[PDB]
RNA sequence: UAAAA
């Protein structure tokens, strides 16, 4: 199933109809005959067969991750994906965040601050696993904390829907007094403490 | 032209008119039924003004919207070919133009029943094809006749008249040559009344003479109202029948 | 415990739904179109089943209004609350003494009461009519067969009828009593058009009549007889000041 | 801006503003006297949405 | 629809089951060439 | 019992051994864990054994910060679906006044408040990372007297020092010198708002002019002569 | 390390202890 | 579009 050249450039024909995929499109060509459905690669990289797809970059560019900002922009967070966010705004019934990474482990750095970055919203009904109706988001998150939350339904009119109703989901990195203190570590399920400063702050820990 | 007589002892001005005579008034209604809901081609003397009224409609963005009244926008665009010498400047963003655009909005937002049209915006687009003195007053009469064509509820007419004072003699409807030789006053009279929605004085006038200038100014403005009113009578009668 | 008034009626209530609603009208006073052609079923156009039309449909869209509502006249204050007693209407003779009193006026205030816990469609229980001098309380349980005489006043264009949120009172007057209103002045739609924060009747009594009311008898069983002392005063208050409120709202409108 | 009638026994409708017990017109058009409802029908009038109208429109 | 309608006690009503067949942007595949020239006329 | 003028960055004249209950003006560093002033004002302390000691700094300010258990006057600027939107001070952030934060509150009936209405409420939530919240009834004790709409009258803009010295310090000779001239009712707001109201407008205006003149004048013993001349001026 | 209680507002520091009337109506005189 | 009982 692999007679084609290794690398592929935008415009190089692959195989007839096989099914398309990431990096291909059914383009009908004409060579003094009937139009044949030819699958044409539209990316610079190597062709892979499973399902026909053309992945961008060389094998050295994938291990060294030379396409860091190119990988996250091409792979949008789909349904059920687990991402890493940063708290930006705290509302009474929600918590606006900012998507910073996404995994399939391995991740992908987002866009470098200025706007036009992927943001989400963690509803109060999906903060904890028990007592989903009455929660206190002020006791769960603070602005400037890295939160690991899994996405939910994609009503992406502007934001995303996330949840932390599990044990491995919640605040994974924070600092005392919203960055004015020391690096805190998650001890209990809802108790975070910094060793040096000794102060405790109530979070939605993940351990 | 040259060194002319502004007001000779024979009572005749440089263009032949007399002290209380107006330039020819030829207004036109519904000149752009394909570009705006309101239209008025004002031809007061040499002046040729195109006024469009687009609305009342939804605003292009929900940011600016008054939930209790309407938004009145006026866009006065003086073309480069408005005078004999083609203008080299930009004119659009000129500080003198922004003052006129604002003075027109305040003048009509109190006369136009913006409450009847809440959560809406009324855009007024003006293009001056030619000017020759008294351009402010002709801008007034154009907006009045353009809103009426759009079916916008107003309390009364708004008339624009320009009056100049040469020594001790007022002059109605001043042209460009007369404005460059004496003080100018543009009035904004409401209907057949003496209520002034606009009073612009841009040159020195003795206090002992201003009252008489205002009286002769509002008197000529009523005459401007009738010429606009008679234009609507003729336009409505020929349209129904 | 109070027994159901449905059992003491002249005839049981048609709960079969074997035919569309037949209007309970036999006399149509103050009518522009005759009652004859109003008793024919409208052919089921599109997918609206055949149904008898509103008997006073044409009488509402075309009849003129009384010159009393187009004017801006000085408001007349409501009669003193303590120096005035209601007039309970319980017999046909007492009903006649009120109808001819309602024919010699121009503004009346009407309100109804309803019960729908021990009845399917429900039954009216008390009508609250009040004029500029008197306040009436009509027992719609015994006079149910006699209240259709009131159409002489409720359909008189010269007389103004002042309700409040009559979106259900119009349905009850026609379903249980065969009554219809021509010349309606709903004060709810007046408060909704003025721009008041709330549109309840308790709001208009505390701001336009200064009547501190205790709204707790709405969900009461209005079938008990006789009515208690607090409810008899609670029922008359819904229409006592409603005529002075109509004057204040009309002039503002 | 003109006076249409001085009779207070009228119902002010669309294109009409009440003032000092006298009725004036707010737009330019014809006078309509249906029952006691006094209104002015303007020349160039847009679409007036009424209850129970079959219309066609695109999502904005 | 416009062709079949425009030209020619224990019941408490039921709810109609309507799918997204009327919301699909997919137009009719084969429209008559003689019919499209009538729409332009 | 010590009161001395301090400055931001100066040493704190309190021993670390003694238990302390700091308040406004004093900050705790999240790194050095030391206690340092951040405001310029008089440092007030009070050592009592019953055995807790408190310390705070009284500084001059005009921008109000929402703090819990405060009596504030606000203006209703928006009506949402489940709460109001009140403005405790111009340019400052908004506060939340829920419809359920009223005497005899219920889901069935909404409060009769509309926009532009002056309300008197108690700050029940003053979180730094959240929007502040107010309520027209003390949700901790059940009190509700005085809270509600302040119909008519006139509001006065004063600094925060003039508001606390008028609500808490009962020795402030303002309500006493004003009541000696005309009968009135006052509403003291810690956000720098003083709402007054009299029978006649001439008396309400005279109360507006005295509080304004007494707000800028620091001499407390001159309040008697201010109202003596102010209430005499309105007689012409 | 110190004996720290959260920074309290201006009202809780006073002595009346919440028995204060913010809206005092001065009747007569 | 928080009116009616």
């Amino acid at each position: 199933n692999f007679q084609f050249p290794e690398i592929a450039y935008p415009g190089k024909l692959i195989c007839p109809q096989y099914v398309p995929g990431p990096g291909t499109k059914l383009i009908q060509y004409e060579h003094n005959g009937r139009t044949l459905e030819a699958i044409t690669a539209t990316l610079v990289g190597t062709v892979r067969c499973e399902l026909v797809s053309v992945l961008p970059g060389t094998e050295k560019g994938r291990k060294t991750n030379k396409y860091a900002n190119n990988d996250f922009a091409n792979n949008l967070p789909k349904e059920g994906d687990i991402v890493l966010t940063r708290v930006t705004r705290l509302s009474l019934q929600r918590a606006n965040v900012e998507i910073l990474a996404v995994e399939d482990a391995t991740f992908s750095v987002s866009q470098a601050d200025l706007g036009e970055t992927f943001r989400g919203i963690i509803r109060s009904q999906d903060v904890r696993s028990t007592d989903r109706d009455r929660v206190k988001v002020i006791e769960c998150f603070k602005p400037g904390d890295i939160v690991r939350a899994q996405v939910l339904s994609l009503g992406d009119g502007t934001n995303y829907y996330l949840t932390t109703a599990r044990n491995d989901l919640g605040v994974v990195f924070a600092r005392a007094a919203n960055g004015a203190g020391g690096l805190m570590y998650a001890t209990d399920w809802q108790m975070m403490t910094s060793p040096v400063t000794g102060a405790t702050e109530k979070r939605k820990c993940a351990k | 032209m040259s060194r002319l007589e502004i007001y000779s002892p024979e009572g005749l001005r440089l263009d032949g008119r007399r002290w209380n005579e107006l330039r020819r008034f030829e207004s036109s209604i519904n000149t752009h039924p394909h570009a705006a809901d309101g239209s008025s081609y004002m031809e007061q003397g040499n002046n040729k003004i195109i006024t469009l009224v687009k609305g009342p409609k939804e605003p292009r963005l929900k940011s600016q919207m008054d939930t209790s009244k309407a938004l009145l926008n006026v866009s006065v665009n003086i073309t480069k070919f408005s005078k004999f010498e083609r203008s080299k400047s930009s004119h659009k963003n000129e500080r003198r133009v922004l003052e006129i655009q604002t003075s027109l909005v305040r003048m009509f937002e109190k006369n136009v029943m913006l409450n009847i049209y809440p959560r809406t915006v009324i855009d007024i687009e003006i293009h001056v094809l030619e000017q020759d003195g008294g351009i402010m007053g002709s801008l007034i009469n154009g907006i009045t006749l353009a809103l009426i064509d759009a079916g916008i509820s107003m309390f009364d007419y708004i008339s624009g008249i320009s009056v100049g004072l040469y020594d001790t003699t007022p002059l109605l409807d001043t042209n460009s040559l007369e404005e460059n030789a004496m003080s100018t006053v543009t009035l904004g009279v409401v209907g057949k009344s003496e209520k002034l929605s606009l009073l612009l004085v841009e040159d020195k006038i003795p206090l002992d003479r201003l009252e008489n200038v205002l009286a002769i100014g509002i008197a000529g403005a009523h005459r401007v109202r009738d010429l606009m009113d008679e234009e609507l009578r003729k336009h409505a009668q020929k349209r129904v029948s | 415990m109070v027994e159901k008034p449905q059992l003491k009626f002249k005839s049981p209530i048609d709960n079969s739904e074997s035919h569309p609603f037949i209007p309970l009208l036999k006399e149509k006073p103050n009518a522009l179109k005759p009652l004859s052609e109003s008793l024919r079923l409208v052919d089921d156009d599109e997918n609206n089943p055949s149904h008898y039309p509103h008997p006073y449909e044409y009488e509402i869209d075309h009849q003129e209004y009384s010159p009393e509502i187009l004017q801006i006249r000085e408001e007349i204050p409501s009669k003193s609350w303590d120096d005035s007693v209601p007039i309970w209407v319980d017999t046909s003779t007492e009903l006649e003494s009120m109808l001819e009193d309602l024919k010699n006026t121009k503004e009346i205030a009407v309100n109804l009461e309803h019960h729908d816990y021990r009845s399917y469609y429900g039954i009216v229980c008390l009508m609250q009519i009040s004029t500029r001098e008197r306040d009436y309380l009509v027992d719609t349980l015994k006079l149910r067969e006699n209240l259709h005489i009131l159409n002489e006043v409720f359909t008189n264009p010269s007389i103004v009828k002042v309700f409040h949120g009559a979106f259900m009172d119009i349905i009850w007057l026609q379903r249980d009593l065969g009554l219809y209103v021509v010349g309606l002045f709903d004060t709810y739609h007046a408060s909704k058009a003025i721009g008041l924060p709330r549109h309840s009747l308790a709001y208009l009594l505390e701001n336009f009549a200064n009547f501190k009311t205790s709204k707790k008898y709405q969900l009461a069983d209005w079938r008990i007889r006789p009515l208690s002392k607090p409810m008899t005063a609670y029922a008359r208050a819904d229409t006592h000041f409603l005529l002075n409120i109509y004057d204040q709202l009309r002039n503002k409108l | 801006g003109e006076l249409v009638t001085d009779d207070p026994i009228w119902m002010r409708g669309h294109g009409t503003y009440f003032l000092d017990n006298m009725t004036y017109s707010s737009v330019a058009g014809t006078v309509s006297r249906v029952n006691r409802l006094l209104s002015v029908i303007p020349l160039k009038g847009r679409y007036a949405p009424e209850t129970g109208d079959h219309v066609v429109g695109r999502i904005a | 629809m416009d062709l079949a309608r425009d030209t020619p006690p224990s019941i408490t009503r039921l709810e109609e089951e309507s799918s997204w067949q009327i919301y699909s942007d997919e137009n009719d595949p084969s429209i008559s060439n003689n019919i499209r020239q009538a729409i332009c006329r | 019992h010590m009161s001395t003028f301090i400055f931001p960055g100066d040493s704190f004249p309190v021993d670390p051994t003694t238990p302390v209950k700091l308040g406004p003006g004093i900050y705790c560093d999240p790194n050095t864990q030391e206690i340092r002033p951040v405001n310029t004002g008089v440092l007030h302390v009070s050592a009592k054994g019953k055995g807790v000691q408190t310390a705070y700094i009284d500084y001059s300010s005009k921008r109000y910060i929402p703090s819990v258990n405060d009596f504030v006057i606000g203006v209703i600027i928006g009506t949402f679906s489940d709460s109001y939107k009140v403005s405790l001070q111009n340019f400052s952030s908004s506060v939340s006044l829920s419809y359920m934060a009223f005497p005899n509150a219920s889901k069935k009936n909404r409060p009769t408040l509309q926009v532009g209405d002056l309300v008197y409420a108690r700050v029940c939530t003053a979180e730094k990372e959240l929007e502040a919240e107010i309520e027209c009834f003390d949700s901790t004790t059940g009190r509700d007297a005085g809270f509600g709409i302040l119909e008519d009258g006139m509001i006065i803009d004063v600094n925060l020092n003039f508001a606390r010295q008028l609500l808490f310090n009962n020795d402030f000779p303002l309500l006493k010198v004003l009541a000696a001239h005309t009968k009135f009712e006052v509403a003291i707001g810690l956000n720098g708002k003083i709402w007054v109201k009299c029978e006649e407008l001439s008396n309400t205006l005279a109360c507006y002019r005295t509080i304004m003149e007494c707000c800028q004048k620091n001499d407390t013993a001159a309040f008697k002569d201010i109202a003596k001349r102010q209430f005499k001026e309105i007689l012409t | 390390p110190n004996l720290i209680i959260s920074n309290v507002g201006y009202s809780e520091l006073r002595k009346p202890e919440g028995v204060i009337s913010g809206r005092k109506t001065f009747g007569d005189n």
